[PDB]
């Protein structure tokens, strides 16, 4: 009988709960932004100064 | 008395162009023969008979768009010499529409410009319109402004030009060209204005009431902008603004000059049977991002100096009101060290309709100018699309062959990131 308690796990047919079809409806967040997105070329990014006279 | 000239360039600027002169004709009285069935002189001339001309230059290097005028009805009114057209375009090449098939045409163009300045007794400036990603846009108009920039020296050039969009896009070079043009710009103008075609699209649909718009309908709306602007100098009005107020009160700095447009109340006029369109109303609708002319949302920058223009029956008591109400919105932001932040004109004369119009004629309108930080997010996207092509060589070949230098590619390229950081610089508050 314990083998058979052991048979019969208390999930008692909370198995195989998600299906194909409700994952597909599940909401998923956004992604991080692919690196298409991100490319500003590196000597141009890395820049350090302007040519306004702001300052005094 | 006091004269303004106008160069258009390109596809864009001249059938541009005719818009705006098909307005300004029918506004003044003018029968499109030169005939009749005041204000001329700011834009015509007059000759030995009851025949005006306009103080107009139509250029571009292919004699498609501009022979459509030769052949129109409109035909009549300009002078032969001012319509001039190349024979082969710059295939949207800016090194081919400035090294070899520019020089080919600049000096011709350069005398009849200078011949229609001789007649203009008081002028105080030039409107030069372009499409950057075009190769006679950008190409021929960078050279026509370095010379013109020696030729006249302290006189206010200012330009209207369409930004090329965040997403729509008619060339695969168009990142290139637009680059390559911001540099010769940005020494030479004094004041230049975007707009961009995606919004205008946007605006054309959702605030007129048009399910499928041409480069017709658009084309009008740009000329009420520009008749706007120039109502101060041609029309009477309680608070005149002159060309060389906008220099002066717009740019808080050289390189920073780039302002974006408004304008309000844009409506099918069916819906204007529901409103009275009072002044509060029309200051209100300026500024929500749905009605820029370019799709940049402010709400991501932040303002400086904003120029206002009322036209119609618009009261100085009203005005006074409307803006102070807008100071105390609190989804506009105003850099600190510009407290003041406006200038405001106010002229009598209502906007004019055309025959097939579009638009209402409503009572009263108002216009806007405005300089905001949210235009750095359209140099960004200009400048991530040019890397990506550059990177791997893309189209170098072609502008190399056409009498460009490589060593410009990147200087240009440095000038931008400046630009970058020049707006993210002023952008910061202490
Ligand atoms: N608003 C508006 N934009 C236009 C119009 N015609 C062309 N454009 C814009 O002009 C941009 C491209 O420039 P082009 O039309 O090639 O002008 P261009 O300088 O003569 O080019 P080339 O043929 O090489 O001489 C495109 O993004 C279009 O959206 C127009 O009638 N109205
Ligand atoms: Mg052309």
């Amino acid at each position: 009988k314990a083998k058979a308690k052991s048979a019969r796990r208390p999930t008692f047919k909370k198995a195989g709960r998600s299906t194909r079809a409700s994952r597909g409806h599940t909401v998923k967040p956004a992604p991080p932004p692919s690196e298409a997105e991100t490319f500003k070329m590196k000597r141009f990014k890395n820049i350090d100064h302007y040519k306004i006279v702001d300052y005094w | 008395m006091r004269e303004v000239i106008s160069i258009h360039v390109g596809q864009a600027g001249v059938q541009i162009g005719n818009g705006c002169w098909e307005l300004y004709c029918l506004e003044h009285g003018i029968q499109p023969d030169g005939q009749l069935p005041d204000a001329f002189n700011t834009f015509f001339s007059e000759t030995g008979a009851g025949k005006h001309v306009p103080r107009a230059v139509f250029v571009d290097l292919e004699p498609t768009v501009v022979d459509e005028v030769r052949t129109g009805t409109y035909r009549q009114l300009f002078h032969p010499e001012q319509l001039i057209s190349g024979k082969e375009d710059a295939a949207n090449n800016y090194a081919r529409g400035h090294y070899t098939v520019g020089k080919e045409i600049i000096d011709l163009t350069l005398d009849r410009i200078r011949k229609l300045a001789d007649q203009c007794t008081g002028l105080q400036g030039f409107l030069i319109f372009h499409s950057f990603g075009g190769g006679t846009g950008a190409g021929f108009g960078s050279l026509l402004l370095e010379r013109l920039s020696v030729d006249y020296g302290k006189k206010s050039k200012l330009e209207f030009t369409v930004y090329p969009s965040p997403q729509v896009s008619t060339a695969i070079v168009e990142p290139y060209n637009s680059i390559l043009a911001t540099h010769s710009m940005i020494d030479h103008s004094d004041c230049a204005f975007m707009v961009d075609n995606e919004a205008l699209y946007d605006l054309c649909r959702r605030a007129l009431d048009i399910e499928r718009p041409t480069y017709t309908n658009l084309n009008r709306l740009i000329g009420q902008v520009v008749s706007s602007l120039t109502a101060s100098l041609r029309f009477d009005g309680a608070l005149n603004v002159d060309f060389t107020e906008f220099q002066t009160n717009l740019v808080p700095y050289a390189r920073i000059h780039f302002p974006i447009c408004s304008y309000a109340p844009v409506i099918s006029a069916e819906k204007a049977y529901h409103e009275q369109l009072s002044v509060a109303e029309i200051t209100n609708s300026l500024f929500e991002p749905a009605n820029m002319m370019v799709k940049c949302d402010p709400r991501h920058g932040k303002y400086m100096a904003c120029t206002l223009l009322y036209r119609g029956d618009v009261v100085p008591k009203d005005v006074s009101a409307a803006v102070a109400t807008i100071k105390t919105k609190r989804t506009i932001q105003f850099v600190d060290w510009c407290p003041t932040g406006f200038k405001m004109g106010i002229n009598y004369q209502p906007p004019t309709v055309v025959p097939g119009g579009d638009l209402a004629k409503v009572q009263r309108a108002v216009c806007m100018l405005a300089n905001t930080t949210a235009i750095a997010e359209a140099w960004s996207r200009l400048d991530h699309k040019f890397d990506l092509m550059y990177a791997k060589r893309a189209f170098v070949h072609w502008y190399v062959g056409e009498g460009m230098e490589e060593a410009e590619f990147p200087e240009a390229r440095e000038d931008l990131a400046l630009l970058e950081k020049d707006y993210d610089e002023v952008a910061a508050e202490s």
